[PDB]
This record gives structure tokens, C-alpha cells and sequence, in this order.
């Protein structure tokens, strides 16, 4: 499958512009094989959140040739987890190889593509690695739950953005969380004999800040506890709740980068193979 | 809210316009009685 | 093309010979697993052996057609299962039907979910059969009629889905969308009241890449009346003391008392306050969990018609890994 973007007229200016967009990517909201440039259009610059929120429901596709007339795309994944073809890096940072590639709306603003005679533009999103792209998350969400080279938010969909946080931060309360919970200080008395136990215990851990203040007695014994053990349940649920934390705030890895030939590291605005996963 | 269940029924006027309840019945039993003797 | 499976197994739940090629066949764990899990895995108060004895009841046998399964839930058309009834050859059936039941209503009682018991293999096409024992092969990966069946009145095939089961999300949430390719998923419902629960099916379409909050609102009323029974037969203590109550004044204070690491084990450090985090009968994730669901693939269409079924359109196998839906 291959979607074909039907271009309206054009003022021959911008379409020479137009014509450098080989590589970004668009959002669809309909996979029909026929499509009009009209359809596939975001507003300008504003509200981070709910860009990113609004990446999730619509799918995206990559764009390979621009005729005069027509606009050759790629469904990006719908059937194909081999499917080479390539994508400009259009980020801030660079992609070296291996690692993967992950779409985050525009910073800032500015970024931008206007074309006069159909009077609308297009807002093509950024590639940052994954690495990254989390902390940007993380970051943003972490400004977003304060209002009870940075825009401010709207509390229009902020507020989700912290449900959704504090949904999955209950749920990982359980029974046995208070148990492991109780050797928090046995932890870091283990933590001040050992260099590397002691590396892992950051700086600002908000919970170095814990076993200073308070003590807690052995917790209650569970509801028939001879039967079942309970921290290991409770360490299970924590391992499947992180696997897809950031995908539920952010965005899913949608490519890992690999060159054959080319240098590994590419700088951006350079267009750079990938296969898709 | 789920299940198909059941709903409590409540009063279609306001609240203040259904009586609170009483029983009016000037017919004494005991006077009766002494009538009857 | 498309790579196709071959299982050899027993003529139980799945019965290619009764079908005709064309609908989405299951793979069954090894049970003896599923009951020893149990033993850990029931919540507290419940019974622990009970799953043993539903298994004991129905007595290798692999795979299941979801045309099977689907009867043996809540959720059916009497239709359906007076054809599996009486179209089906084998002896026994409807008391195996009845067994079955029992068996998957007491798996979400003792909280080992079905959805971890049931990988799901691609739509049958062939099989050969002794006397109870079969040998069925599915489609695994492709869109389904790049196979070829052995019928030779329709080398091809489609995908038969149910249509009591079929459950609509576009048309039914009214996105306002036009139909073009939608996915597929087949998602599960689960409700947990003791002794009164019980599991509904559903195969669901719609363009919806991350189910999500559409499930969570589509079962609103499954999460509501699930959260507040489900934590039943736990005894939970008193009312909460109210050193319960995690202090946060203490964070930020310039005076206050504390003490570095080193010395904790019994010092002269008796003043430091105590906070006693004691969770015992509150609603885990186990417990409000009510959705299960696995992507399928990608279609074109669906028409109805026929018993009522449901006909595919391109159906492209792709089949997922599987997915909670407990917040």
C-alpha cells in the first residue's frame, strides 16, 4: 500500500520548498489509498501536551517523491516490520546507529511550512533517539503536574496527562509494596558499604530523605500469608507497569536506525536510512 | 451505574410537596366502650 | 505467500471436520502448569484447590476453535449453540460444553485469567483426521487467501467470525470516521463477584490503534460494580490509625529531628515518628482488572450474512502480544 497525497494548484514558489520535504513525516487520520493535502494539516505552533496526546490516535507516514501534481507516502506501520526506506533527521540532536527513533512534536514553534496558494501549513515532527525522547517526556509531564525554550501549558488536557500518571502510580501500591517498602533502611545500610550500591542510590532520591526521618515497625503479617508470597507478585506487576510506562505518556519507538555504507553518526537535516520495527 | 440494575424510583414533584406521614381516626376505642355499656 | 502451522491433536474442542475452513483457531497451555499456579496465585480468603478440581472434572487435547468457545460463555445466540450442539459429531458434547464453563468461570475466580492461557493461532484451512485425532494447519502470518485448501469447490478462503460476537467500535462510539482499513482485535471481559462471575467475548474492528481509554469507557459498568466486589472475603482490619497518614510536613523543615545513616539499629534515636503503611484488603490491580485484549490484523470490510455469521474482507494475519486493561 502506498497513499497518493493529491496536491491542489501551487504558486511555483513554495512548491520548490515543498519539493525538499523528501524525508518528514505526516499524520493521516483515514488510510484510504486516496488523499488530499487539505486533510493532513495541524495548526500552528501551542499546547506540546496535546500534540503529543494526539500522535497516538492517528497513525503516521513517511513521504518519497513530490510530482508537480501528486505526493507519493508510505504507511509507516500497519503490515511491514522490515520495510527499509529512509527519513530526514529533523531534531536538535543527532541519531547515531542501533538506536531507535521516536516522534515528538515540534520546540518552539517556527518550524513551520506555509504554502500560500492553499492558504494552510504543516507542522512535520521531530525524530530525537528514544534516550531522549523519554526525558523530554518525563520533563514535561513533570511541568504539566505543577499547575495543580518552554511553552506554557493550558490545564485543558494537562489534568489528563496526570491521571494518567497517578493511575498507574496507585496501582502499584500493593500488599507487598509496603513490605519491600520496610527495608528501606536495611537498603541503605547496604548502600554505605559498597561503591557501586551506593551509585545506584542517586543524589536527589527523595527517599535518602526518608530513612532519616522516619521508622516504621514490622509490617502486618498478610491474610494467610503461609500460602502465598506476596513480594513477588508485587515485583511482577511493577516489572509489567514499567515495560509501558513512557508509552502511556509518550510516544512508542516506531524505527531503530542502521546504515550499511554512510558513517554511522549523521548530523541533522540529513537524510539517513532506516528499517522499521 | 453498570449491570442493567435497578433504580430507586424518587418522588416526582420537589421533596416538599409528599405529606409526612400520620393517622387520623377520631373514633376512640376505650369511650367507645362506655358508649356501648 | 503466507507460512502456515500444523498441529497434530486431539478431535476435543476444535472439530475441522464439522467447520468449514475460515475461522480463528486457539492454542491451550498445558493445564498441569495453570493448576500449580494457582496454588500461589489465588487471592486470600478464597478457595486455593478449586481450579484443580474444575480441571479434574473434564477428564493431548490443544487447540480450540473460538466458534467453541465463544458458546461456552455468557454472552451467545441460543442459535449458535444449537449448531454447535447438534452439528457437531462427537459424543458427549454438551456435558464437555458445560464443563468447560465451569472450568473458565473458576479461572478468574482463583486469578489466573484465561488471557494467560489462550495464544491465539491463525484461521484453519486443512486437516486430516483418524478416529479422534486431527491434525489441523492455520494461516500464521499474510493475508489469509494466499493459502490453497484442499476442498477444490473453494481452493480459497475467508475469515467466519460469529456475528452474535462481533462488536463494532467506529460506528458504535460515533467517531464521525469513514470506513477505509481497520484493525482487529479479540478482547475478553472479564467480572469478578464470588461464586456469581462470569467471562464475555467480543471481537472488535475500528481504526483505534491503542484501545485504552475506549475499552475503559466502552465497560464502564464492568470496572464500576468490579472494583467495589471484587475485594470481597478479605478481611480487612479496623479503621485505619491514623499513623497511617504519611506525614509531609517534615520534609522541608529546617528544625526537626533526624538522623544519619550508620547509626539504625536501636541507638538513642527513639524520636523520629512512626509511620505504619499498612495496606490489607484494598483493591490490587488483580482485582480491578476487568479487560483483556490482543491485536489481530487489518480488514477491509465485514458483511453479514449466512445461522448468522460474519465475512472478512483481506483479513492480514498479525497477531500481537497480549494487553491488561485494569485503571
Amino acid at each position: 500500500m502506498e497513499v497518493d497525497i493529491a496536491l491542489p494548484t501551487l504558486s511555483p514558489g513554495d512548491l520548490s520548498a515543498l519539493q525538499r520535504c523528501e524525508g518528514r513525516v505526516v499524520f493521516l487520520e483515514t488510510l484510504r489509498r486516496h488523499a488530499t493535502l487539505r486533510e493532513v494539516a495541524l495548526p500552528c505552533g501551542g499546547d506540546v501536551l496535546a500534540a503529543m496526546a494526539a500522535y497516538r490516535r492517528r497513525f503516521a507516514a513517511v513521504i518519497t517523491r513530490v510530482t508537480p501534481h501528486r505526493m507519493l507516502a508510505t504507511p509507516l506501520g500497519v503490515g511491514g516490520r522490515g520495510q527499509s526506506l529512509v527519513l530526514q533527521n529533523t531534531g536538535p540532536f543527532d541519531l547515531t546507529n542501533g538506536d531507535h527513533v521516536c516522534l515528538v512534536p515540534p520546540l518552539l514553534g517556527d518550524e513551520c511550512l506555509r504554502l500560500t496558494s492553499a492558504n494552510l501549513e504543516l507542522r512535520f515532527p521531530m525524530t530525537l533517539p528514544l534516550a531522549q525522547a523519554r526525558e523530554l517526556t518525563a520533563r514535561v509531564v513533570a511541568r504539566a503536574a505543577e499547575t495543580l525554550q518552554l511553552p506554557p501549558p493550558h490545564r485543558d488536557n494537562a489534568e489528563a496527562a496526570t491521571r494518567s500518571l497517578v493511575l498507574n502510580m496507585i496501582f502499584l501500591l500493593n500488599e507487598g509494596a509496603v513490605i519491600l517498602l520496610s527495608l528501606i533502611p536495611n537498603l541503605l545500610t547496604l548502600g554505605a558499604q559498597d561503591g557501586y550500591a551506593n551509585a545506584v542510590i542517586q543524589l536527589g532520591s527523595a527517599t535518602r530523605e526518608l530513612g532519616q526521618l522516619v521508622r516504621q515497625p514490622p509490617p502486618p503479617l498478610p491474610q494467610d500469608h503461609a500460602r502465598r508470597f506476596c513480594v513477588f507478585e508485587a515485583l511482577e506487576a511493577w516489572i509489567a507497569s514499567a515495560s509501558r510506562l513512557g508509552d502511556t505518556l509518550g510516544t512508542r519507538p516506531v524505527a531503530r536506525v542502521c546504515i550499511f555504507d554512510g558513517p554511522p553518526t549523521v548530523p541533522p537535516g540529513e537524510k539517513a536510512a532506516v528499517v522499521e520495527v | 451505574i453498570p449491570g442493567s440494575a435497578r433504580h430507586f424510583i424518587a418522588p416526582p414533584f420537589p421533596v416538599g410537596f409528599w405529606a409526612r406521614p400520620g393517622f387520623g381516626e377520631g373514633l376512640d376505642a376505650r369511650l367507645a366502650l362506655a358508649h356501648a355499656n | 505467500r503466507a507460512r502456515l502451522i500444523r498441529q497434530v491433536t486431539l478431535a476435543d474442542f476444535c472439530e475441522p471436520q464439522a467447520e468449514r475452513p475460515g475461522l480463528v483457531v486457539l492454542a491451550l497451555r498445558h493445564p498441569a502448569d495453570l493448576a500449580g499456579a494457582a496454588y500461589a496465585a489465588t487471592p486470600p480468603g478464597k478457595n486455593h484447590r478449586d481450579l484443580e478440581e474444575a480441571w479434574l472434572a473434564l477428564d493431548r487435547a490443544s487447540v480450540v476453535s473460538l466458534n467453541f468457545l465463544v458458546a461456552a460463555a455468557e454472552n451467545a445466540d441460543d442459535a449458535l449453540r444449537a449448531h454447535v450442539t447438534t452439528n457437531y459429531r462427537d459424543r458427549r458434547t454438551a456435558a464437555r460444553l458445560e464443563r468447560f464453563a465451569t472450568v473458565l468461570r473458576a479461572m478468574i475466580r482463583s486469578h489466573v485469567f484465561p488471557h494467560r492461557a489462550l495464544h491465539v493461532l491463525g484461521g484453519l484451512l486443512g486437516h486430516v483426521t483418524q478416529d479422534r485425532l486431527a491434525s489441523v494447519t492455520c494461516v500464521a502470518r499474510g493475508d489469509q487467501e494466499a493459502a490453497r485448501t484442499n476442498d477444490m469447490a473453494a481452493r480459497r478462503s475467508q475469515v467466519h467470525v460469529p456475528a452474535c460476537a462481533l462488536m463494532d467500535v467506529d460506528r458504535e462510539l460515533r467517531l464521525g470516521g469513514d470506513d477505509g482499513l481497520r484493525f482487529a482485535y479479540l478482547v475478553f471481559v472479564y467480572t469478578q463477584r464470588h461464586r456469581r462471575e462470569a467471562l464475555r467475548v467480543h471481537v472488535a474492528v475500528s481504526r483505534l490503534p491503542e484501545l485504552g481509554d475506549a475499552l475503559s469507557f466502552l465497560l464502564a459498568g464492568t470496572r464500576v460494580d468490579n472494583a467495589i466486589h471484587g475485594t470481597d472475603e478479605a478481611d480487612a482490619p479496623a479503621a485505619p490509625a491514623a499513623a497511617a497518614a504519611f506525614p509531609a510536613y517534615l520534609f522541608n523543615d529546617p528544625r526537626s529531628a533526624r538522623c544519619p545513616t550508620g547509626r539504625l539499629n536501636t541507638p538513642a534515636a527513639e524520636a523520629l515518628p512512626v509511620w505504619a503503611p499498612d495496606m490489607r484488603g484494598r483493591a490490587t490491580r488483580n482485582s480491578c482488572m476487568y479487560a483483556a485484549y490482543v491485536r489481530l490484523g487489518t480488514v477491509e470490510r465485514v458483511v453479514r450474512r449466512a445461522l448468522p455469521l460474519a465475512h472478512m474482507e483481506r483479513f492480514t494475519w498479525d497477531v500481537g502480544a497480549w494487553e491488561e486493561c485494569f485503571f
